[PDB]
């Protein structure tokens, strides 16, 4: 059974939020 | 007049960012298929099984 | 000045391209940064650890997502032995139609890569069955990675940022890591195995939906709390048990059968659950050793202080080492790397012989790839451990504080250690190479019976002690005495079935070729250790350069005076030892791969015949097994091994380019760049564009590193391509 | 003045001078001073076109004319090539005049701004509702009003995506509050540097 | 639908677009004068 | 630039000064040695780091030492 | 009940053992072995405020100062011994 | 006065100023004052939510609307869970954002009574969850079974008899 498109896009949006948080951590490290 | 708004560097930065987004979207949606790339065309062939009968 | 070396003024004002290179290179060397306090050092290290842990979890979530989305995990689970795992879909615009039609393996409708990382066998063994389970896991690890990124961000704020003393609290950290990071984690994994992985292995799917409704054992927790723990081992899985089905499926959740599950040729999952449970108990007990906040426990400083040999053979004992370890981040890093590299070697050496994952032993390419992976990682980690110890000796070692302890004693008899390392290395290399050359000549001269074939009777005697009945010593487990009688209650029938079988690699038969290659391995380990220990102990100074500690860890040289001092730094000792590390690891994994290929074709006699002389390795292993690899693409089309052929040649390219940086040195290249600067400055229509940074040749240390990196990259990629392509061409 | 959430901090270059300024620019697209009037005028244009589009979609739908997505295929007096030539010429002339006027250069302004903003949201809604359900805006509204509890975006084919996005929106300002009270708010980088 | 669309978009996004922006951005920062 | 240090073991043989290709080193009066003179490094900014002074120093261990540090144009020895 | 008798008895036995036999030795050892110290001073004395010693560890009316942490340590030991005995006994019975 | 008998002396960071202060910080979590205040607010919140949860569960079970509270999510209200999250998250985000801004902007007997009943409700909710896990009867029914057969129905027996009632 393949993954539903909603599943893929929800995981991808969670990834986008994780990436935002990674940018926040990188900026905080750079200070 | 043809380069009226582009004389600013940051205007060029916006142009190139938008162009990058539109070209990648169009390539992944329509451009690749239009160019008849082999990757976009399906395998359209019977598959082969590796040794130890491993598909 | 520029902003990129924000942490280095001295690099910010550098007017050359060396600025960019050294700002890249010295970015993670926090200790040498401008205006860097110890508190900022420790906080930044803590947040970087958070960061790359989040990187690890995102990598795992990515693997899970790609297997769930583009893989064939369900179909592979249906037929594990006749389905090639899928790693991820390929969308390459550069592929031709034959490439698209040749990379479509598995049941994919798109070009794919065949997952050689074993993640399929691992995820099938832990109870994951469907793409939905893998997707749920990937999403959960995405959330975990976001949580750790937020935690790093939070503990970088001044309110939540911890002081130095929080990091220096050794007792609390080790108590919590032993009990909770190790022990409770192992307990939770046991709970997973008992509740999910074992029932999934016996056919019933236990997910969160039907979790809390299906008891993992027919009896509840009554046998647990009433102390009748042997009820959980009452009815193990039958020998004729098919994995993932209920045929011959037992009810026991925890046991110590030993050996391997006959249908999967891997460890019994009940054994591995009982295993993680026992570890959990031992480590939870162990994590109460040290004293934190409750008036009980040991003090590590006083443990070290009281362990001094009364006769004074060790000097002042360990007096003063607690502060040495705790204040030295490089000492701790060297210890952690040493241990981690030993563990990685142990994983390589235990996963091939004791496969913990169902249907992993039958997939030979994955076994070879995993062994090579972990051995090369282990060798690099070992080189790092020794390098960081040299760094500890330079930056963090205090001779006044460490006066009289074992460490200062190491400094005092360093010459003896280095000289005996040189002796053992010279003996091993002389005699191993001589025996190999002798065997080469005897085979060449048509008289192979005159070869010096030393039977490795000591390793064979160990195997006989451990249950192997081939050689006939029959002493400890092969014989009939007290040790075997004690063993024959729980584990030993399965262990003896596993070890005396010709199919598995639990304890392979040993011959004179195995003798010679293990002595080659010993040569490699002794020589790499020679170079690295020499670098560490002469890091602070030697007779050629007494004041080496004043020049830092990594400097080019001390000039051509005093005869010449090229490669005199401890960094340069590391750089030299990485070559020997790559050489040794290659020897080990060549041995592994050839012995296993002979086993997998069913003719172990090939290795046992041709491993005693170097031409046999060059012909019957390298030349013989490179045939299908180099034929990945040719004028008559291409096949699925064309990518590995391209990577093989790719790694050859990188290896050679590395040779350029290693052999030719800076000063030829500097003058060449000077002529190029003149040319660009005097070229019409090109002088309109001018460099911001003055172009200069790579510095001596930089280029030594660049060449070493190219050497190692080409080494690893060439061998990865070889070990995967040959094994997949012969076995899939 | 009220910002884009209770407790928000307006960017320093968003001081309420422009119409509809709610201090919303997380990605700092209008941070550059010289492009900010251009971005204002891009907002006003996209809003105006969305307003005209919303009117021409809703009236067309409610008057029984062909559906907005189907309206291209209808048989018109002029074929595609001549129509696009007409469009190219007249819109080029009109946009040249608009550009030169822009180069030359309260209540009602704010009104227009808000209206355009709603329109762009409403037009995106119409396109998304058609792409997901295949129902025109008035049909989609009737379907929603028939069964409001279960017929919605968050129960459609992209339902979980929308639920996750609304969760992100609901949990963003709380994290921004932590960032303000714990961090110094001294970011040297902007999400769009140019 | 994800399988037929997302690879053809994200492979150029990660292998041509993101590299270009990242290299340009890093260049602009590294060559950015300290003041 | 680099760092050049002169230590009191210097005998004032002047060989470091004569060996310097950028005129970094000079001899100054000093009562510590028999010869009555110690080297010094006033023009440290001009030190390319070639370490000819260390090669020409007879004293064991060296009385002049060059420690490579921040690299400037002059230290890198660039004509461009 | 067999498990209850052997277990409770064992745990209490271990508690008593800690209270009288090895209590003087344990207290002498914690006197001899000071609090953990970093750079010559305790973690709390060096700034680790989270290494502040607890207060309930001395609030005890026991003649020998058998605090709550001593109770928990010796009860753990007794539980480990008892469950080892139960587990071993079950092996000897049914295996 | 204190969670331990009279020769117990509270740690310094718990001086008794807050309501329901019995000097129970054996781990020393509330040593930092600003974190102690954040934890005071977190206790108040988790407590109030535990009270609401226990009161709602007992109401729905005694009056019989929803027995076996744990499957209330599966029950059909006509309004599916996805849109329920979609409407809850904005409203609850608004309420919690307003509350936290109020908290950051800033009778003792009543406050002490509240905090004590909160700690009790926290314990009660934990007990409800674990009993529901191990016994699969509703809380009031679990109470009734304990009253009828205290030695036949308790943790030391329900753990012994998971397989027979599940
Ligand atoms: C805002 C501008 C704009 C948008 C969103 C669309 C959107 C669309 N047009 Mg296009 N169009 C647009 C401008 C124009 N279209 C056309 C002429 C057509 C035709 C003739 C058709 C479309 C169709 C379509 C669809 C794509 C398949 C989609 C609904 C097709 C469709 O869905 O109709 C069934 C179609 O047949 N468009 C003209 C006249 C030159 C336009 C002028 O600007
Ligand atoms: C580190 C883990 C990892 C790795 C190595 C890969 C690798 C790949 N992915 Mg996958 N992916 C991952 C995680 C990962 N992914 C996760 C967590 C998601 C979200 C669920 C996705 C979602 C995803 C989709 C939807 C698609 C791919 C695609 C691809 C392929 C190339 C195009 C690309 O890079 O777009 C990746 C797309 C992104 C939007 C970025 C996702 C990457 C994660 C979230 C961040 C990883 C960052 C890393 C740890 C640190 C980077 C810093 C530095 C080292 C460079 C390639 C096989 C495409 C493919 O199969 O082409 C054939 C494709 O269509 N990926
Ligand atoms: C129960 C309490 C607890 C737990 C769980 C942790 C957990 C962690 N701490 Mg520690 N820490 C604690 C208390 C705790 N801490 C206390 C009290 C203090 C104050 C003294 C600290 C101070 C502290 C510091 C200063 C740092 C950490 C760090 C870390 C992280 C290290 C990464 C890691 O786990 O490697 C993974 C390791 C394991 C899971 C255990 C290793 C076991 C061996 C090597 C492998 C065996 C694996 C096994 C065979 C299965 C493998 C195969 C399978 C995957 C297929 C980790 C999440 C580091 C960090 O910043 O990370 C964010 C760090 O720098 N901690
Ligand atoms: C947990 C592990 C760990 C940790 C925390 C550190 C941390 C540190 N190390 Mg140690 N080290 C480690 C592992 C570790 N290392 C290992 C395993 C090795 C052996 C390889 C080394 C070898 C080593 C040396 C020799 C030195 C350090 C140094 C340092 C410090 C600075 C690193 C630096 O210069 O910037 C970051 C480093 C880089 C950016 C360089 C990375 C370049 C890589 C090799 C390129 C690789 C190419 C890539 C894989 C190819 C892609 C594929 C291809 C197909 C395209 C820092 C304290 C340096 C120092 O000054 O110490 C105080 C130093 O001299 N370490
Ligand atoms: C195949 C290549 C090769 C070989 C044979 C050696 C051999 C040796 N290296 Mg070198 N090395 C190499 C490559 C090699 N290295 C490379 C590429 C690197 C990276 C730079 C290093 C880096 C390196 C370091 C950094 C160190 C070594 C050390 C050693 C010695 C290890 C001890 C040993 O095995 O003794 C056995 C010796 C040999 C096998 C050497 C050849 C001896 C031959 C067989 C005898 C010849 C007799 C015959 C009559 C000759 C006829 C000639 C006639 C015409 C005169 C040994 C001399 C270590 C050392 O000095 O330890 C004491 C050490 O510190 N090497
Ligand atoms: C010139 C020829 C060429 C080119 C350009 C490509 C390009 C590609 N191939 Mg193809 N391929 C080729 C030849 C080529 N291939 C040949 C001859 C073969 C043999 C038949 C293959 C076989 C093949 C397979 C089997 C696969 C590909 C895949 C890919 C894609 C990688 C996805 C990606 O962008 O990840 C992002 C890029 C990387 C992860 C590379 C990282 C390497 C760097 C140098 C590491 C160090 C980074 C460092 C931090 C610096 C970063 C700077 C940054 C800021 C710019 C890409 C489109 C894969 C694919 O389509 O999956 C999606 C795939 O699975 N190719
Ligand atoms: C707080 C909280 C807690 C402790 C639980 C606890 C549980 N939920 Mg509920 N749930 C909550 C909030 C919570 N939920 C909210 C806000 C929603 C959205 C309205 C739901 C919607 C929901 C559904 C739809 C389901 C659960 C289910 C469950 C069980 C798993 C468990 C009893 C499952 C269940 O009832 O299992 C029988 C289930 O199917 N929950
Ligand atoms: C306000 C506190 C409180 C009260 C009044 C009750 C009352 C009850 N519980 Mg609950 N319970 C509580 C807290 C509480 N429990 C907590 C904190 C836990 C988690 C360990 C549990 C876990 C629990 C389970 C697992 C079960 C009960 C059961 C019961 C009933 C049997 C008698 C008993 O307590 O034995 C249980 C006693 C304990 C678990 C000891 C600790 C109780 C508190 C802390 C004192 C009874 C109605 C049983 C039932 O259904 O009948 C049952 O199966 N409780
Ligand atoms: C430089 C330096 C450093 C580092 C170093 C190193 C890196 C080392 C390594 C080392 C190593 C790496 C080691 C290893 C070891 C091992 C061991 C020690 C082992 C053992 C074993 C045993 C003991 C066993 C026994 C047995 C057997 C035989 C089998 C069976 C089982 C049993 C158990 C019985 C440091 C930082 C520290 C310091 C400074 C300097
Ligand atoms: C009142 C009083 C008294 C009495 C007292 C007593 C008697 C007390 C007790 C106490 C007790 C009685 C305590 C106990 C404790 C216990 C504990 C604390 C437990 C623990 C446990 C554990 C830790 C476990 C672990 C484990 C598990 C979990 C399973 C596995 C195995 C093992 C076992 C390892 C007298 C008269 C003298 C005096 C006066 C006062
Ligand atoms: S590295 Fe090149 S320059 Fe530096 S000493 Fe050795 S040879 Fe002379
Ligand atoms: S430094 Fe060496 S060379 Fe220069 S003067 Fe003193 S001694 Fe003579
Ligand atoms: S290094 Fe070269 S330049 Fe600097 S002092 Fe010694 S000799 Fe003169």
């Amino acid at each position: 059974m393949p993954l539903s498109d909603t599943q893929v896009f929800t995981a991808l949006f969670v990834a986008l939020i994780t990436g935002i948080l990674s940018l926040r951590l990188g900026t905080q490290l750079y200070k | 007049a043809a380069a009226q708004g582009l004389g600013r560097r940051e205007a060029v930065y916006s142009v190139l960012a938008v162009s990058a987004g539109l070209l990648t979207v169009a390539y992944g949606v329509k451009g690749a298929k239009d160019a008849k790339l082999p990757i976009t065309v399906g395998p359209q062939q019977p598959a082969q099984v590796g040794p130890r009968d491993r598909i | 000045a520029t902003k990129f070396p924000k942490f280095s003024q001295g690099l910010a004002s550098d007017p050359t391209t060396r600025r960019i290179w050294f700002g890249i290179a010295t970015a993670h060397d926090f200790e040498t940064h401008d205006g860097m306090t110890e508190e900022k050092l420790y906080q930044k290290i803590f947040a970087s650890h958070f960061g790359q842990l989040a990187i690890i979890f995102l990598w795992t979530s990515g693997n899970l997502f790609h297997v769930a989305w583009q893989g064939n995990f369900e179909k592979w689970g249906e037929d594990p032995l006749h389905v090639r795992p899928i790693a991820h879909t390929i969308w390459d615009p550069h592929f031709g139609q034959p490439a698209v039609e040749a990379f479509t393996r598995g049941g994919a409708s798109a070009p794919v890569n065949i997952a050689y990382s074993g993640v399929y066998q691992w995820w099938y063994t832990i109870g994951m069955r469907t793409n939905v389970d893998l997707y749920n896991g990937s999403l959960f690890l995405l959330f975990v990675a976001g949580l750790f990124l937020f935690a790093g961000w939070l503990h970088l704020q001044p309110t939540f940022a911890p002081a130095v003393s929080w990091f220096k609290n050794a007792e609390s950290r080790l108590n919590h890591h032993l009990s909770g990071l190790f022990g409770v984690s192992s307990l939770a994994w046991t709970g997973h195995l008992v509740h999910v992985a074992i029932p999934a292995s016996r056919g019933e799917t236990v997910r969160w939906d039907n979790f809390l409704t299906t008891l993992p054992h027919p009896a509840g927790l009554a046998p647990f709390f009433t102390g009748q723990w042997a009820v959980y081992a009452q009815n193990p899985d039958t020998a004729g048990h098919i994995f993932g089905t209920s045929e011959g499926a037992g009810t026991a959740i925890l046991t110590f059968l030993g050996g391997f599950h006959p249908q999967t040729q891997s460890l019994w999952l009940t054994d591995m659950a009982h295993h993680h449970l026992a570890i959990a108990v031992v480590f939870i007990i162990a994590g109460h050793q040290y004293r934190t906040n409750f008036g009980i426990g040991h003090s590590m400083k006083e443990i070290l202080e009281a362990h001094t040999a009364p006769s004074g053979r060790l000097g002042a004992g360990h007096t003063g080492l607690f502060d040495t370890v705790n204040n030295s981040l490089h000492f701790q890093l060297g210890l952690a790397l040493a241990s981690v590299g030993v563990l990685c070697s142990l994983t390589a050496q235990h996963m091939y012989s004791m496969p913990p994952y169902a249907f992993l032993a039958q997939d030979f390419t994955t076994q070879a790839a995993l062994y090579s992976h972990h051995q090369y990682i282990a060798g690099f980690i070992m080189c790092g451990a020794f390098a960081h110890g040299a760094i500890f000796f330079i930056r963090d070692y205090d001779p006044e504080a460490n006066k009289g302890n074992v460490l200062a004693r190491m400094l005092e008899h360093k010459e003896a250690i280095i000289s005996h390392l040189s002796w053992v290395s010279l003996f091993l290399g002389f005699h191993t190479l001589g025996l190999y050359v002798h065997n080469d000549v005897m085979q060449a001269f048509g008289t192979p019976e005159k070869q010096i074939l030393i039977e490795p009777v000591f390793a064979q005697w160990i195997q006989a002690a451990q249950g192997k009945a081939l050689y006939g010593f029959d002493i400890l487990l092969s014989g009939d005495n007290a040790a075997t009688a004690a063993g024959n209650s729980i584990y030993l029938p399965g262990w003896l079935a596993g070890i005396n079988s010709s199919t598995n690699s639990l304890f392979l038969p040993i011959g004179p070729g195995d003798f010679l290659v293990h002595h080659a391995i010993a040569l490699g380990l002794h020589t790499t250790t020679l170079i690295l220990v020499k670098g560490a102990l002469d890091a602070r100074g030697s007779k050629l350069m007494p004041d080496k500690k004043d020049f830092g860890y990594s400097f080019p040289c001390d000039g051509p005076g005093r005869g010449g001092t090229c490669d005199i730094s401890a960094w340069d000792a590391f750089y030299l030892a990485v070559f020997w590390e790559l050489n040794t690891v290659s020897w080990t994994v060549f041995y592994f791969h050839w012995k296993h290929l002979a086993l997998w074709q069913g003719n172990s006699a090939q290795f046992d015949e041709s491993s005693t002389y170097i031409m046999g390795w060059l012909r019957d292993y390298l030349w013989l097994n490179s045939s299908q690899l180099i034929n990945g693409y040719n004028p008559f089309g291409m096949n699925s091994l064309s990518v590995w052929a391209w990577m093989f040649l790719f790694g050859h390219l990188i290896y050679a380019t590395g040779f350029m940086f290693l052999i030719s040195w800076r000063g030829y290249w500097q003058e060449l760049i000077e002529t190029l600067v003149w040319a660009h400055e005097r070229t019409p229509l090109a002088n309109f564009v001018k460099w911001n940074d003055k172009p200069v040749a790579l510095s001596i240390v930089q280029a030594r590193l660049v060449g070493l990196t190219h050497f190692a990259v080409g080494f690893v990629l060439t061998y990865a391509a070889f070990v995967i392509a040959s094994t997949s061409g012969k076995f899939g | 003045r009220e910002l884009w959430y209770p407790g928000a901090v307006a960017p320093e270059y968003l001081n309420g001078s422009m119409a509809g300024d709610y201090g919303f620019d997380p990605l700092r697209l209008g941070a550059n001073v010289e492009t900010l009037p251009y971005l204002q005028e891009a907002e006003l244009m996209n809003g105006r076109w969305a307003m005209a589009a919303t009117a021409g979609i809703l009236f067309t739908d409610a008057t029984g004319l062909p559906k907005w997505w189907e309206a291209g295929a209808a048989d018109y007096g002029y074929d595609f090539q001549t129509l696009v030539a007409f469009q190219v010429v007249v819109m080029g002339v009109l946009e040249a005049f608009r550009v030169r006027g822009l180069m030359k250069t309260p209540d009602k302004r704010v009104k227009e701004v808000k209206n355009g903003r709603l329109a762009m949201v409403a037009f995106l809604g119409m396109v998304s509702s058609y792409a997901v359900t295949g129902l025109s805006p008035l049909e989609a509204l009737e379907a929603h009003m028939a069964n409001p509890q279960a017929v919605n975006l968050f129960t459609s084919a992209v339902g979980g995506e929308s639920v996750a996005f609304i969760a992100f929106l609901s949990c963003a300002p709380t994290f921004l509050l932590a960032q303000k009270t714990l961090g110094d708010g001294k970011e040297e980088f902007r999400p769009i540097p140019w | 639908m994800a399988a037929s669309l997302l690879p053809s978009i994200f492979v150029p996004l990660v292998g041509l677009v993101f590299p270009a922006v990242a290299m340009a951005s890093l260049f602009l920062y590294i060559e950015k004068e300290q003041v | 630039s680099h760092a050049v240090k002169i230590y009191d073991t210097c005998i004032g043989c002047t060989q470091c000064v004569r060996a310097c290709p950028t005129d970094v080193l000079e001899m100054v009066p000093w009562d510590g040695c028999k010869a009555g003179q110690i080297a010094s490094a006033p023009r440290t900014e001009d030190c390319v780091g070639c370490k000819r002074c260390e090669a020409a120093c007879p004293t064991d261990f060296l009385s002049v030492r060059v420690y490579l540090g921040s690299e400037t144009t002059r230290s890198m020895g660039l004509a461009y | 009940d067999d498990v209850n008798v052997v277990m409770s008895a064992s745990n209490a036995l271990a508690l008593y053992l800690g209270r009288f036999v090895f209590l003087p030795y344990q207290r002498a050892q914690v006197e001899r072995v000071g609090m953990p110290t970093q750079n010559g001073q305790t973690h709390f004395a060096a700034g680790d405020t989270r290494a502040e010693e607890a207060s309930f560890i001395t609030s005890t009316n026991d003649p020998a100062g058998f605090n709550l942490v001593d109770v928990f340590a010796w009860g753990s030991i007794g539980h480990a011994i008892g469950f080892l005995a139960l587990a071993s006994q079950s092996a000897q019975q049914m295996l | 006065k204190m969670w331990l008998p009279a020769p117990y002396k509270a740690p310094a960071h718990l001086d008794g100023s807050i309501a329901g202060d019995y000097g129970f910080d054996p781990l020393g979590l509330g040593t930092n004052p600003d974190r102690l205040k954040y934890y005071q607010e977190a206790e108040l919140m988790n407590a109030r939510w535990a009270m609401m949860a226990v009161a709602g569960i007992v109401g729905t079970e005694v009056a019989g609307i929803e027995p076996r509270w744990w499957e209330a999510g599966t029950e059909d209200y006509g309004f599916p869970p996805a849109a329920l999250l979609a409407i809850q998250f904005p409203v609850m985000g608004y309420l919690e954002n307003k509350r936290i801004q109020g908290w950051m902007a800033t009778d003792a007997n009543m406050k002490l009574k509240e905090i004590k009943n909160g700690r009790a409700a926290m314990i009660a909710f934990v007990g409800i969850v674990v009993q529901a896990i191990v016994y699969r009867e509703g809380p009031v029914a679990a109470l009734k079974d304990h009253i009828s057969n205290p030695f036949g129905c308790n943790m030391a027996t329900n753990i012994m008899n998971i397989p027979v009632n599940l």
